[PDB]
């Protein structure tokens, strides 16, 4: 019976293009959850790789083997490694070497790259670092004396994957068996030996076995993971999580919008069935179980089509992606299959819930000549308990992070915006007058309906201005994290260099074909007192650990002065803003600092922004030329250089005094976890923006359908095919025009909060925004409404298609 | 009588205030008779060290001088000869501007490789037989078994072993 | 005795200056077995005052019984119960599905009253082809005249077997014949049955064959033949 | 001269034993001021033969031309212009806009004219008022009656101002003074402007006034007054 009915109705336009919608709204979130997840399980596993482990816990001294046989039992993996430093010998030539021991579990996660590669930790050899080979002239197969023990050499190390990216390690690597070491004897009382144990395993056991040990922490021990790192490599993964999750909560607005449209269209539509239904006198049980019926088989047909078309949608993807995709990720989870099932049916439910009461309650007939209505539920209460529900229920989903309270101020601001601005359009359109034939069709079909009109420039305005939002923070992060690693960034390190020895360096540097950057001079001065007064007692970093004062004659590139001017003159310094702020100190303000018994004070004359995740050389306080030249001075230098090392071993013979420093290591694997990073958000922007760009179709469709009958008795009245289609152009036009006007201010307040509270960003106003946004969402709805009234207006004898 | 001391950040203080380092508390407690002054600057080299003697010696002009370096140099990894030289021309300049020499006998921790650590202990005392200054004795061995003492690196005493350095300097 | 009684009716439309006064009182008095038939001109009312005889909406005031049960003090659920077990309904436009087909939409009352579907669909094809609908039962309202649309309506009010009947206009969009045929159906069905009927047409020879007929004018009804 | 022509027009609508013939050649000779009625039953196909004859459909085969052009050869942009042009229609459901007003729906094709809204407002209005429907400008189409649309629709051919009319059933759901008011107008329309009417009705008399009478039997036109 009823299944005769659910056929024929499939078959029905308005029927069609609403399962059309909320198939292609299911799918595409459910597809992108899947993404999102399944990169940020990727960034989790190679992000433990690069730690080599998922859990580390370092030590000073040796902690008690019970916990670790509370590991083994639990069955998590635990590894450790002794690390420490000794004075080798090549020969009669000392140096000093940074000696590293494991078992072999290392590596537990990531691979270790030796010279020659597929080298391994073993007894009766060791490893040194090529620039520490090319310093003792050794070679493969030599035996050299490490600490009070001779080994043969098996060769040099490429690179470790734990090395850890402090850009300080000036000690050249050793390597040698964690068995051999009590061969040299160097474990003795009072060494500084460190102890890193490294715990592998699944999450459930991990956070048994971190509780179990919670209670038997001890000062001496530092356990962590990777995400609670203040360093800067995790902090951007942190903003990586955040924009992930900052997608997902996108595309769900976006299917929230559509569906909402979708079920307001299909509730409007029900109203001759429901008023017919009624007239026959069915029973209330009855006739609720069909229209219930009905609804939730298209709700179920349309969430089995947007799971079958997510999932194959997910595996075509992986497939194409794959040579651009760094490795195949592990499965996610099955949430974004219940957020999007959830988000779609408590959304219909909510938006159809009203108009079932309502024409339960009123009577046909007036249903019918569209009478005045019971007043029963008016919108004005209906409305704010939607939205406090449909906050409510996004809280509970997303545990309530700031972003989301940045959204839903945005999304507000854009509310009562679109409603000022219509209620003004409307008086001034009535005030306005016209000449010309589709600009006054357009208009008269905008006054007749206004809040059709209000809610299609809504759910337009905030989609735009969450595609605007989600470009401008993908640039800007992109544009920062090319600002912070220049590609041409040194990949050497000079420091301890004297003044008397710049000009003898100078010229090797110039014989070896080195384009040197800025020498900056060091003064190691503490800020004692701030504006007459000490700052002993106050824990803050910078006023209790010792201070590098410099000063430069150039402009800084990458430090913009954003109050003050440059550069500052006698007595006069320029200080970087957040630790202005940090330290209560304003422009003007005298700081006092005190360097080599000598005391000297300044005054705070430019503010000043600096990252600290620039590799560039970063400073607290900038003093102009002559300011510090009594002070003694060391100073600090980098270059770029791949050609040999037999040069590097030349110049530390002629500067031994000089410290030489190597990132190359730690350069190549923050570039790979950058441009990772970035592949996944470019991947991730472009499938959001097609979504939405397929939202926006399915809405325009939606108005179409609706205009339908209007466009068919104009077709049938004889308008030409040119003129509905330039009548359309300029109506999609206008509509575009005003919803991204809204959005761009709606995307400004949206980005300055979230800028201002979760990605901790300096925020600016952009008129190009303010300018392409109106202009760019006129141009597609108008060339999206042009293409569906040209497919709309084909065929033959469209009248008998009206009341369809 | 003014006491000057010239070293690294084992009396520069290593992540605390002025105040807090162990010179400081020993100027505190010789506050009547004898003042100390403190020239100690973190990471320094035996030329850098020798750069910046001549601002100290025309600064404060002490009848004593306390000069513990090389000890980073040292820990960092000079050869003999040339730390040697270097360390040999600054006891001879410190000397020659009527200021007397503390040199502080200074032995790298066990674990840094016996021979070197041998080599560079022997040094002191044949610059304190050459020079004719007392050898006080390397106190971080008193530290070495005090992990309350230092802190997580292990290379710097915490805070808490300021006081007892302090008190140990006071003896010697 | 008197199934339908009428008091001091009346109905109004629109609020300030669009409202409209459609109804000044309407006293009524309609026992069992009666044709009434209504005459007057078009918007005068005739469509709206028999639509709330029925009980489908409410007057602005007045009191309204049928089969001696005051609708007014009703709510919707008694109303819509009444409506299912005694009253049918013909109007205008037709309400027809445009899902369903002819023989579905004559045989979804009986399927409502939870009627088995061999018999409804075997009442549904005898009323259909009386009407000479046999040869459009797959057809679509879409797909037929509006002849078609209006028989499919009748056919569907037969098919809920009610023993009162309202119409509106229910030959407007008939030839002489079939008009003539629809007319001895109800005729013989009101005599037969006994189902009272109460047709709104402008056919003044159909008005005439009814019992009694009332002219709408300035919202009262006036006994004209 | 001969403004519609028509020959071996034939329709056929569905597929294998649900295809249906509905004409069976047709062959018509109408000139200018020429006022022609249609008759025959319900489902006889004199709506469709009306619409296909007003060129908005094609047949299975024959030849239709159109104040001498033929429709056939041309594409919908052309016979739309040509509707627009010189053509109205009026249906049986009166094809009304839910979503406008009485008086923009009248107004609506002398804007898409490119009248001014002055002078169209104005027309509309005379138009409006000389039918009697001054009092329901503001009002909607499901806010009136069926009368009250087909005399909206009857408007808006007038202010098509074409110079032929094909309308079906134009006096169905009026009364006799309504139709008779609609008929002298439209017999005026005729006689002043020259506009050819083509109208198809059940009323006898009215068809009878027409200068020429067709029958429509199986798929064929008689001449019978
Ligand atoms: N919802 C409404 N809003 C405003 N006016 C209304 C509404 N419903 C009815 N009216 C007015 O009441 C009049 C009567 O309607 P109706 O009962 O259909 O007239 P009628 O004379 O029975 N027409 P017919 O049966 O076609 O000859 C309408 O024509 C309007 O003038
Ligand atoms: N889409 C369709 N599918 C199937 N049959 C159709 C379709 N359209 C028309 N027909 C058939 O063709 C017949 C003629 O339609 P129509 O032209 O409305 O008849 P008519 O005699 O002009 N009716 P009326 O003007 O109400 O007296 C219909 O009644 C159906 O039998
Ligand atoms: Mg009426
Ligand atoms: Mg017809």
């Amino acid at each position: 019976m009823i299944a005769r009915w659910f056929w024929r109705e499939w078959r029905s336009p308005s029927l069609l293009i609403v399962w059309l919608a909320l198939s292609l709204a299911v799918a595409c979130v459910l597809a992108l959850g899947n993404i999102s997840d399944r990169m940020e399980k990727g960034l989790s596993q190679q992000s433990r790789e690069f730690m080599a482990g998922d859990r580390a816990l370092r030590s000073s001294r040796e902690v008690p083997q019970a916990w670790l046989e509370e590991a083994q039992k639990r069955g998590l993996k635990v590894g450790k490694q002794l690390t420490f430093a000794t004075m080798t010998f090549a020969g009669d030539t000392p140096q000093l070497a940074n000696v590293k021991a494991v078992d072999d579990i290392y590596p537990m996660y990531g691979d270790l790259q030796t010279n020659p590669p597929g080298l391994k930790p073993q007894a009766g050899s060791v490893l040194l670092a090529p620039r520490l080979m090319a310093l003792l002239n050794l070679k493969t197969g030599d035996t050299i004396d490490v600490g009070d023990a001779t080994l043969r050499i098996a060769g040099e190390v490429i690179q470790e994957p734990d090395s850890g990216f402090n850009p300080f390690q000036m000690a050249p690597r050793l390597m040698m068996n964690l068995a051999d070491v009590d061969k040299t004897g160097a474990v003795q009382p009072g060494s500084r030996v460190t102890w890193r144990y490294k715990f592998g395993g699944n999450e459930n056991q991990l956070d048994g076995y971190e509780k179990w040990l919670l209670p038997q922490l001890k000062p001496e021990q530092r356990w962590y993971g990777l995400e609670q790192d203040e360093g800067a490599l995790g902090r951007s993964m942190e903003r990586s999580q955040q924009f992930l999750l900052l997608s997902a909560l996108l595309t769900l607005l976006l299917a929230v919008a559509a569906v909402a449209v979708a079920m307001n269209h299909y509730c409007r539509s029900r109203y001759d069935l429901v008023a017919i239904l009624k007239t026959l006198g069915a029973g209330r049980a009855q006739l609720r179980k069909l229209i219930v019926g009905q609804w939730l088989m298209v709700l179920t047909l349309s969430a089995v089509t947007g799971g079958a078309i997510g999932l194959l949608f997910e595996n075509v993807l992986m497939v194409l992606l794959k040579p651009v995709l760094p490795a195949a990720l592990p499965p996610a989870s099955l949430w974004p299959w219940l957020w999007a099932l959830g988000t779609m049916t408590v959304i219909s439910l909510l938006v159809g819930l009203r108009p079932y009461r309502l024409l339960l309650a009123t009577q046909p007939l007036r249903v019918l000549r569209n009478d005045v209505v019971a007043n029963v539920w008016p919108l004005k209460f209906y409305l704010p308990i939607v939205s406090v529900v449909v906050v409510l229920l996004l809280a509970g989903l997303m545990g309530g992070s700031m972003l989301l309270w940045a959204v839903l101020a945005g999304a507000v601001v854009l509310a009562l915006l679109c409603g000022v601005l219509g209620w003004m359009l409307l008086n001034v359109l009535r005030r306005m007058t016209l000449k010309s034939l589709p600009l006054r069709l357009a208009v008269s079909r905008l006054l007749r309906q206004p809040w059709s009109t209000l809610s299609q420039l809504s759910a337009f305005s905030l989609s735009f201005m969450l595609l605007a939002l989600l470009l401008v923070l993908r640039g800007d992060l992109l544009d920062r994290w090319q600002q912070q690693l220049p590609p041409e960034s040194p990949n050497y390190f000079l420091i301890n260099i004297a003044t008397e020895q710049v000009a003898p360096l100078k010229a090797f540097l110039a014989e070896h074909q080195i384009v040197p950057e800025s020498f900056y001079p060091v003064v190691r001065a503490r800020l004692t007192a701030i504006n007459d007064k000490p700052t002993e007692g106050n824990e803050d970093e910078a006023l209790n650990r010792e201070l590098n004062l410099t000063w430069q004659n150039t402009r800084p590139d990458h430090n913009p002065i954003v109050a003050g001017n440059w550069p500052p003159k006698a007595d006069e310094v320029s200080m970087e803003e957040g630790l202005a702020k940090r330290l209560n100190v304003a422009l003007g303000d005298t700081v006092t600092f005190m360097g080599d018994t000598q005391e000297f004070r300044a005054k705070v004359t430019s503010l000043r922004k600096v990252d600290w995740e620039s590799l560039r050389p970063n400073f607290y306080f900038i003093f102009p030329e002559g300011a510090l030249d009594g002070q003694p001075q060391s100073w600090l230098t980098s270059f770029r250089w791949e050609n040999g090392n037999g040069m590097l071993t030349q110049l530390n013979r002629q500067f031994p005094t000089i410290s030489l420093l190597d990132i190359g290591a730690i350069l190549k694997q923050v570039g790979q976890v950058l441009e990772q990073v970035s592949r996944a958000l470019e991947v991730m922007v472009v499938l959001v923006t097609a979504c939405g760009m397929l939202l926006l179709l399915a809405q325009v469709q939606v108005g179409m359908r609706q205009r339908h009958q209007e466009l068919v008795v104009w077709r049938t009245l004889g308008a030409g095919k040119k003129l509905l289609r330039t009548t359309l152009w300029c109506e999609f036009a206008m509509l575009g025009f005003v919803s991204g006007l809204v959005a761009a201010i709606g995307a400004e307040t949206a980005l300055a909060v979230l800028q201002a509270k979760v990605f901790d960003f300096p925020w600016e106003p952009d008129w190009r925004l303010w300018i392409v946004l109106p202009c760019s969402g006129a141009l597609l709805l108008s060339l999206f409404g042009g293409w569906l009234g040209a497919r709309l207006v084909k065929g033959k004898a469209l009248f008998r298609q009206f009341a369809g | 009588d003014t006491l000057l001391i010239l070293g690294d950040a084992l009396s520069a203080g290593y992540r605390m205030s002025a105040s807090a380092a162990w010179p400081a508390l020993l100027n505190d407690k010789w506050q009547s008779k004898t003042s100390v002054v403190n020239a100690s600057i973190s990471g320094d080299t035996s030329q850098q060290g020798l750069a910046r003697l001549p601002a100290l010696l025309k600064q404060h002009q002490p009848r004593w001088v306390l000069v513990e370096l090389g000890g980073n140099d040292g820990l960092r990894g000079f050869q003999p000869q040339q730390t040697e030289q270097t360390l040999r021309q600054i006891l001879q300049d410190v000397k020659a501007a009527n200021a007397e020499p503390l040199l502080m006998q200074i032995r790298l921790p066990a674990n840094y490789g016996r021979r070197y650590n041998e080599a560079f202990s022997a040094i002191y005392p044949k610059l304190a037989k050459e020079f004719d200054v007392p050898l006080l004795p390397f106190f971080m061995e008193e530290v070495y078994l005090k992990p309350q003492w230092m802190q997580d690196d292990g290379i710097h005493p915490n805070r808490d072993a300021q006081p007892f350095i302090a008190d140990w300097m006071a003896k010697q | 005795e008197n199934i339908v009684e009428v008091h001091h009716l009346k109905k109004s439309v629109g609020q300030g200056e669009h409202e409209l006064s459609i109804l000044t009182g309407v006293e009524l008095v309609v026992k069992r077995g009666e044709t009434i038939a209504l005459v007057g001109e078009s918007g005068s009312g005739k469509s709206t005052l028999l639509a709330i005889l029925a009980g489908l909406d409410d007057g602005s005031s007045g009191e309204v019984s049928l089969v001696g049960q005051p609708l007014h003090n009703m709510d919707e659920e008694a109303r819509a119960k009444l409506r299912a077990k005694h009253v049918g309904f013909v109007f205008q436009s037709f309400m027809l599905i445009p899902t369903l087909n002819a023989l579905e939409n004559v045989e979804l009352p009986a399927l409502l009253r939870g009627e088995s579907s061999a018999e409804s669909r075997n009442g549904a094809k005898a009323l259909l082809e009386q009407l000479g609908l046999g040869k459009r039962l797959d057809h679509l309202p879409a797909q037929l005249s509006g002849g078609e649309q209006q028989r499919v309506a009748l056919a569907r009010a037969f098919n809920g077997r009610p023993d009162v009947l309202f119409a509106d206009e229910p030959t407007g969009n008939l030839d002489r014949q079939t008009g003539d045929k629809i007319a001895d159906l109800l005729f013989s069905l009101n005599r037969e049955h006994g189902t009272t009927l109460i047709m709104v047409t402008h056919d003044l020879q159909l008005a005439a064959r009814c019992d009694r007929c009332l002219r709408l004018v300035n919202g009262q009804l006036q006994e004209e033949a």
